[PDB]
RNA sequence: GGGGGCGAGCCCCGAGGGGCUCUCGCUUCUGGCGCCAAGCGCCCGGCCGCGCGCCGGCCGGGCGCGACCCGCUCCGGGGACA
RNA sequence: CGUUGCCCUCGGCCGAUCGAAAGGGAGUCGGGUUCAGAUCCCCGAAUCCGGAGUGGCGGAGAUGGGCGCCGCGAGGCGUCC
């Protein structure tokens, strides 16, 4: 991302109400790679990204 | 017992009626002022035009600037009981719309020219 | 057999991150237009805020059985509609020069309608009973009225519906209503009604004056407090006792 | 060819005779297939292991 | 608030079960798929066959559960101070 | 069969609008022709887009296979998918 030191990550979820694949721009935590799964929420596991 | 599936509340589509005006605003419709006559002002009899007539099977007109090629085509047809292949307008640096009118091959341009007056 | 082998089940697990959720009812979470949202949370303030007693008294409305008696009795004394008015005049015009015209005959009793008529005939002790609508829109119109009636000793009640009160007369709504007189046949029923009403309103006006009444919390707030009280209760009740 | 041309072109020129024809490469289809299959099998295995654990308890 | 129950803590228990408390609302090995309902249940219109037709078949629909009930602020965070 | 009126049914968007003769943006080229115009006029070759209803025509969809008869055989009919 221009004018930003960090890299971003296009992360694709599935909208859980309409059949539709939403997408997000997270700030990339170091150690992220493509074709990784990113879990998120209260019952998310404590690993990176 | 008719549930909201979605959290939006868009406006409800109501009936809306046609006009049924109790009186017409303008008394009578405006008579057209771009008739078969007003559209075609006069023919050019210029050296260039006459050469265009004899050789290319056309007629050259000055036309009213508001005219479409479609209107000119219909006009010429009406006035000179003719039939047109294609109309090909330009606007003179002057303000008069010129229209070269290619007459269909069945008809001659020289004959119609003599009919209308120019030669 | 009448049971085809192919017909399966295929059940949808509406878990989390599983098969996309069903279209369940969301009326609770709708983003409502500002008018709706306003009119809804106006009623919430009237619950939540400390409402003073002269406005509160309009919550204490008349009960169902009594109300249907009252409206039955008024049905006798519904004031003349249009057309009826013309026929009353037309018949009198015909009778003047035909077969003896007296002029005044004898006019029957009827309801009296809006606050200003009513207040002039509560001041003057002409009314026997006063029916007041609970839901007059700028309350001020009818606030003093119940205090006034009790001062002049006029039985008064608060019916539901300024509309259904206004449907006695033939208009959209009415604030008030009053019986000045009633026919001898229906006099005893009115008298029965009157006593039942005054026991419930006039003859306990001191209690109505004292009785403030909003200051209720949201159920979501209340429930939290009760849970906190149950924590405080179980902290010092099961331990000792 | 420039996208607005595709309009003119015949279907056969625009795609290829396969599942995910002309949208996705052959390599990544045949992986998808066997991924989809090998994933589903393990779900079935986990479902069986769950059912055995329910029967045990 | 109840249902549901695989289960765990507690209480009761007649070992069948019940109640309170937790727990979930059930998805973590892979760069897949995933909507517009199956399933059950109750109704009706027409047509046909048994003829007693909410009996059976053929064709076509509707509602309920599936997808608990009730509620007063959409959810959070502040807040009588900003 | 259209056209419209009503009833049900479905529908996220995302901001009305303006903003490029050098950004994006389907499709035209050769020869001839004028005192001055030509990818624009004439000749000749093309081409895109929109329409094409009643569908203007072919071709594709599609014309198998079974069984049963009759026929010397090519085959014809009956009936099943
Ligand atoms: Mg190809
Ligand atoms: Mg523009």
């Amino acid at each position: 991302d221009p004018g930003r030191g960090a890299p971003l990550a296009k992360v694709v979820f599935r909208d859980p109400y309409r059949f539709k694949k939403r997408t997000e721009l997270f700030i990339a935590a170091e150690g992220i790679h493509t074709g990784q799964f990113v879990y998120c929420g209260k019952k998310a596991q404590l690993n990176i990204g | 017992k008719k549930i909201r599936t979605s959290p939006t509340f868009r406006r409800p589509k109501t009936l809306r009626l046609r006009r049924q005006p109790k009186y017409p605003r303008k008394s009578a419709p405006r008579r057209n002022k771009l008739d078969h006559y007003a559209i075609i002002k006069f023919p050019l009899t210029t050296e260039s035009a006459m050469k265009k007539i004899e050789d290319n099977n056309t007629l050259v007109f000055i036309v009213d600037v508001k005219a479409n090629k479609h209107q000119i085509k219909q006009a010429v047809k009406k006035l000179y009981d003719i039939d047109v292949a294609k109309v090909n307008t330009l606007i003179r640096p002057d303000g008069e719309k010129k229209a070269y009118v290619r007459l269909a091959p069945d008809y001659d341009a020289l004959d119609v020219a003599n009919k209308i007056g120019i030669i | 057999k009448v049971v085809n082998p192919l017909f399966e089940k295929r059940p949808k697990n509406f878990g989390i991150g599983q098969d996309i959720q069903p279209k369940r009812d969301l009326t609770r979470f709708v983003k409502w237009p500002r008018y709706i949202r306003l009119q809804r949370q106006r009623a919430i303030l009237y619950k939540r805020l400390k409402v003073p007693p002269a406005i509160n008294q309009f919550t204490q409305v008349l009960d169902r059985q009594t109300a249907t008696q009252l409206l039955k009795l008024a049905h006798k004394y519904r004031p003349e509609t249009k057309q009826e008015k013309k026929q009353r005049l037309l018949a009198r015009a015909e009778k003047k020069a035909a077969g003896k015209g007296d002029v005044p005959t004898k006019r029957p009793p009827v309801l009296r309608a809006g606050v200003n008529t009513v207040t002039t005939l509560v001041e003057n002790k002409k009314a026997q009973l006063v029916v007041i609508a609970h839901d007059v829109d700028p309350i001020e119109l009818v606030v003093f009225l119940p205090a006034l009636c009790r001062k002049m000793g006029v039985p008064y009640c608060i019916l539901k519906g300024k509309a259904r009160l206004g449907r006695l007369v033939h208009r959209k709504t009415c604030t008030t209503v009053a019986f000045t007189q009633v026919n001898s046949e229906d006099k005893g029923a009115l008298a029965k009604l009157v006593e039942a009403i005054r026991t419930n309103y006039n003859d306990r006006y001191d209690e109505i004056r004292r009785h403030w009444g909003g200051n209720v919390l949201g159920p979501k707030s209340v429930a939290r407090i009760a849970k906190l009280e149950k924590a405080k209760a179980k902290e010092l009740a099961t331990k000792l006792g | 060819v420039r996208p607005k041309v595709l309009m003119r072109l015949s279907k056969t020129k625009k795609h290829v005779s396969r599942a995910y024809g002309g949208s996705m490469c052959a390599k990544c289809v045949r992986d998808r297939i066997k991924r989809a299959f090998l994933i589903e099998e393990q779900k079935i295995v986990v479902k069986v292991l769950k059912a055995q654990a329910q029967s045990q308890k």
